RNA sequence: UUUACUUAUUCAAUGAAGCGGAGCUGGAAUUCAUUUUCCACGUUCUAGCAUUCAAGGUCCCAUUCGGGGCUGAUCCGGGUU
RNA sequence: UCUAAGGGUCGGGUACGAUCAACUUAGAACUGGUACGGACAAGGGGAAUCUGACUGUCUAAUUAAAACAUAGCAUUGCGAUGGUCAGAAAGUGAUGUUGACGCAAU
RNA sequence: GCUUGUGACGGCCCGUGAAAAUCCACAGGAAGGAAUAGUUUUCAUGCCAGGUCGUACUGAUAACCGCAGCAGGUCUCCAAG
RNA sequence: GAUGGGGAAGCUCCGUUUCAAAGGCCUGAUUUUAUGCAGGCCACCAUCGAAAGGGAAUCCGGUUAAGAUUCCGGAACCUGG
């Protein structure tokens, strides 16, 4: 599933976590896909969306809170947004997403 | 406050001595996006009307 | 109520239309750690502030006093 | 792309010029012994052209349409890159690193940039850029 | 060291009012002082501030809720009822 | 004898409401052109305790359609509504907790609060913490809507009368024992001067029908007629039955 | 006696603001000659912004700066609802 | 009259030193006409019966109580064109800035 | 250390603990403004004026109320070893 | 607690923004002239009620038989112009 694809990304690719860095990543044309927590406030969501479209980057809307997004990336804190810099051995990039 | 010069009652930004700055960051961002999404909203329903 | 330190600024004060009177006070005081030395405070009374200028150098002191406007009503001590 | 480049319009988001709109004229994507941050060199509009109408005649229009410009070194993280873009060739040379340092160099620059923007504005190229963002 | 065998917070009333009244109060006190999950920012930082008012330490949103608990059974069934009924109208 | 306690209440000298800390009266918007042809948006700005009340109030602000300014309104907050939330009021509004719609626009089964008894009266029914009314049917000809009040009563009102979706916040307030006299003290200190309460059976005859006797006791039936007279109505007024209620109540 | 009416009387509301009747357009709708009708007829991802008789259009004053009409904002009835 | 325990501040390449300033607590000697919380200050205790649960309250000036109150329990009225109450009357008034998780009455 | 002030926090509530005058700020951009010289009194300095009534003392085992220079009653601030 | 009002034989009782045609500011228009009209607003509809609540601004030293943050000396500050 999407989490298992995520979990592959995490253990074989490159990624950054959290608002500020995925904007650095978005500016630098580096992000290959961003994943957005169900409950991040619409304004941030709106902005990451504007940053993404300016950089021709695809967005995924994670069915679930920042609490669970962080468990999906195998981490014990919570994350509101994720940036794939490199699909590792996974295929998240070229599947449904 | 009437006994005291204007620079003691402002900071030199938009909404100076009134709103809090991180508050004005928010206002600006939200304004821009919403004014943009407005053009987005219009062009969709201009398209709905001609594809119906 | 107000202190002053620019010895040019001061001279201008003393000639400011509203400045009728002034006073000069002399204070024994001690230097660094050891010896003493003669301190002098020039006080110019303006309409709403008493401006006072402290000259520690007894030498600038003497010369300054000669520079005092010859119509001003100085109070010595 | 690396979308922060040679002609991007952006909204300033912090500090005095906050909320005003700029063009990037020269990007410093990473580095500077001074400014240790990604930062752009922008020319923006500080005092916008006030609106003008049919009632406005003679030299009231002339007054109404004056533009006060500004130039700024500003950290990337304080700009909202915009989808719009405005051509920057007529004052490429003018907004320089050397332009900052020495006030007199700054004032000269704005003189040019101001003449540039008032040209642009009359016969309304870049229409959006000359109308105040409200918030 | 476990300090009380069963009166918990209700220890403060000593011996007064009858064990069963203290039982009833204990339940709603635990309910009412507890820290809750914020729906909006996802931190557990919603504490009460006078019956029905529930507000978040950071992020600072306030949510009208039950007198002693953020969400009421009744409130919640109603929330889904409304949901169900709403969805009939654009469907 | 003398005027009894329940007659003195009416002149309300020391019996008026303790009103100083109150936030102001809770009311829906005035029923204007907006609310009655379309919808109008506000923002809940603040949800706040009102002394003497159980349910919190929600301060909600709307633009004035006819003048440049903000007009603030005092709602009773429904469970679930929150600061920053957008509130939609009007005929053409949509079925969300917090919005305010005329009962004619909401399907049978809808749950609502603060509903009007006539359109525009700005809200009368189901305001106390936890309460609500259920819509149980419509009669589109002569637009009426049948609802069921907290009390159990059914009543039909105009389909234009308005209501706000959901239940009033603060529920279960009464599940918790007061425990001490003092909490009732502070309870009634912010309401009105009705506490504590001497039993009439502890007063003298001058004072009350129940007063007097060499043992405490009422000495005649304590169920009093409807058509009894001021000074006589103490006890179980117009009581159609009496005694421990046995078995399921529940309006059928 | 029933059940209709509204101007008496009665109750609420609002700084008496958008009522009633028609018309424009969109269209569901099915045409038994062509329309017989019924609905609509600017706002819902976001804790921004919304005011100077409105910009636009158009006609005047005798071209000065200023300023006015109409339109933008359909018509009719003055029953505030 | 002794002993022990409990702290501060400083320089240390990318183990300790130096000093200054506080009554607490415990242990050990000695000592006296066996005294020493030396004045002051400062709970009598126990076992049961009756009775009100408690805290609170009253008869100012013969009754402080087992009386009143109280939380808790139960019953009654009422959806506003209403219930309870006020007023000689009223385009009058209390509850009511209220609405059954409410107000009023036992 | 003692008294008082104050801060950052924490406990409590079916209790969540006034109002108005008044002062400022911001959004707005009507307007009014320069080169042969304009704008500026929220920067400094400078000029004039500020009426009317109370103001002593006691505040208690003698200045108050208890028929009184009554062992009674009568609100409060300061506080050494 | 006045007032348009409504009761009351009446002394008066009710009501306080109430079922009222409820009033004044900013400058422009004057260069007969002193202030008529020209805009646009603002509809807030009395007033009394705190010497402990709110609140513009002063201090030190000296001085009397008896006054003093009030006089004298010095040095400040606020409000209006
Ligand atoms: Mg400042
Ligand atoms: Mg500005
Ligand atoms: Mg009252
Ligand atoms: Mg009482
Ligand atoms: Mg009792
Ligand atoms: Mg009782
Ligand atoms: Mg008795
Ligand atoms: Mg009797
Ligand atoms: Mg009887
Ligand atoms: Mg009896
Ligand atoms: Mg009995
Ligand atoms: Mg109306
Ligand atoms: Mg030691
Ligand atoms: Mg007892
Ligand atoms: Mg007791
Ligand atoms: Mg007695
Ligand atoms: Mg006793
Ligand atoms: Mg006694
Ligand atoms: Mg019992
Ligand atoms: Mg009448
Ligand atoms: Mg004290
Ligand atoms: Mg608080
Ligand atoms: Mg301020
Ligand atoms: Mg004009
Ligand atoms: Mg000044
Ligand atoms: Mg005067
Ligand atoms: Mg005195
Ligand atoms: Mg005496
Ligand atoms: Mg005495
Ligand atoms: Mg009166
Ligand atoms: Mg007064
Ligand atoms: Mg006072
Ligand atoms: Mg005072
Ligand atoms: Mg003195
Ligand atoms: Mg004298
Ligand atoms: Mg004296
Ligand atoms: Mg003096
Ligand atoms: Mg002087
Ligand atoms: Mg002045
Ligand atoms: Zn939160």
């Amino acid at each position: 599933s999407i989490n298992q694809k995520l979990a592959l990304v995490i253990k074989s690719g490159k990624y950054t976590l959290g608002y500020k860095s995925t904007v650095k990543s978005l500016r630098q044309g580096k992000s290959k896909l961003i994943i957005i927590a169900a409950n991040t406030p619409v304004l941030r969501k709106s902005e990451l969306e504007y940053y993404a479209m300016l950089s021709k980057t695809k967005v995924y809307y994670f069915q679930g809170g920042n609490n669970e997004l962080g468990t999906a990336v195998g981490k014990l804190f919570r994350v509101g947004v994720v940036s794939i810099l490199e699909a590792g051995d996974s295929d998240i990039l070229t599947t449904l997403a | 406050y009437a006994t005291v010069s204007k620079t003691h009652k402002t900071v030199s930004r938009a909404y100076g001595g009134s709103r809090c700055a991180n508050c004005v960051k928010e206002r600006i961002i939200r304004a821009f996006l919403i004014e943009e999404q407005k053009i987005v909203k219009k062009v969709v329903k201009e398209q709905t009307e001609a594809a119906k | 109520a107000r202190e002053i330190t620019d010895i040019k600024q001061f001279l201008e004060l003393t000639r400011r239309a509203d400045v009728k009177t002034a006073t000069v006070k002399i204070n024994k005081k001690l230097n660094k750690a050891g010896k003493p030395f003669r301190q002098t405070k020039f006080k110019v009374r303006g309409s709403s502030s008493l401006y006072t200028l402290v000259i520690n150098d007894a030498g600038k002191a003497k010369k300054l006093i000669q520079s005092l406007p010859p119509t001003l009503k100085v109070n010595r001590l | 792309a690396k979308f922060l480049k040679a002609g991007k319009v952006a909204v300033v988001v912090r500090g005095r010029y906050a909320g005003k709109k700029v063009v990037i004229v020269k990007p410093h994507d990473e580095g500077s012994k001074s400014h240790p941050f990604g930062h752009a060199l922008v020319a923006g509009i500080e005092r916008y052209p006030l609106k003008v109408t049919k009632k406005h005649g003679a030299k009231k229009v002339a007054k109404r349409t004056k533009i006060k410009p500004f130039i700024k070194v500003v950290n990337y993280n304080h700009l909202l890159p915009t989808r719009y873009t405005l051509d920057v060739e007529a004052f490429k040379s003018v907004v320089s690193t050397e332009t900052f340092e020495q006030p007199s160099q700054r004032e000269e620059a704005k003189k040019v940039v101001k003449k540039a923007f008032e040209e642009r504005h009359q016969a309304g190229k870049n229409q959006w850029f000359f109308s105040k963002l409200r918030f | 060291a476990k300090r009380t065998k069963k009166v918990g917070i209700t220890g403060k009333y000593g011996v007064r009012y009858g064990s069963s009244l203290r039982r009833q109060v204990k339940k709603l006190e635990i309910q009412q002082h507890a820290r809750y999950d914020c729906s909006f920012c996802g931190k557990k930082t919603v504490k009460r501030g006078a019956a029905g008012i529930w507000t978040c330490s950071c992020c600072k949103k306030t949510v009208a809720g039950g007198a002693y608990t953020v969400s009421t059974a009744a409130a919640a069934t109603v929330r889904s009822t409304i949901r169900r009924l709403r969805e009939m109208v654009e469907a | 004898g003398r005027v009894i306690r329940n007659q003195r209440k009416g002149a309300g000298s020391i019996f008026t409401s303790h009103t100083r800390l109150r936030q102001g009266a809770a009311k829906l918007r005035t029923l204007d052109y907006a609310e009655r042809h379309g919808y109008i948006r506000g923002i809940v700005k603040q949800i706040v305790h009102d002394s003497g009340r159980g349910a919190p109030l929600a301060k909600v602000v709307f633009r004035d359609p006819y003048k440049y300014r903000l007009r603030e309104e005092i709602f009773i907050a429904n469970e679930g509504v929150h600061t920053g939330q957008f509130i939609y009021a009007g005929k053409k509004a949509s079925l969300n907790v917090g919005n305010v719609l005329p009962l004619g626009s909401v399907p049978e089964g809808t749950i609502v609060s603060n509903v009007e008894e006539k359109p525009g009266d700005r809200g009368a029914l189901a305001r106390a913490s936890g309460n609500y009314v259920i819509i149980i049917g419509h009669n589109p000809d002569e637009n009426k809507t049948r609802v069921r009040l907290p009390s159990g009563a059914k009543k039909v009102i105009s389909s234009d009368a308005r209501g706000v979706i959901g239940v009033i916040a603060g529920g279960g307030r009464v599940d918790k024992p007061l425990l001490k006299a003092g909490r009732a003290f502070h309870k009634y200190r912010l309401k009105r001067n009705s506490w504590p309460k001497t039993r009439g059976v502890a007063m003298n005859p001058v004072d009350h029908p129940h007063g007097g006797g060499n043992h405490q006791h009422i000495g005649k039936a304590s169920t009093i007629s409807r058509g009894a007279v001021s000074g006589q109505k103490a006890g179980l007024i117009a009581a159609r039955r009496t005694g421990l209620l046995r078995g399921s109540q529940k309006t059928q």
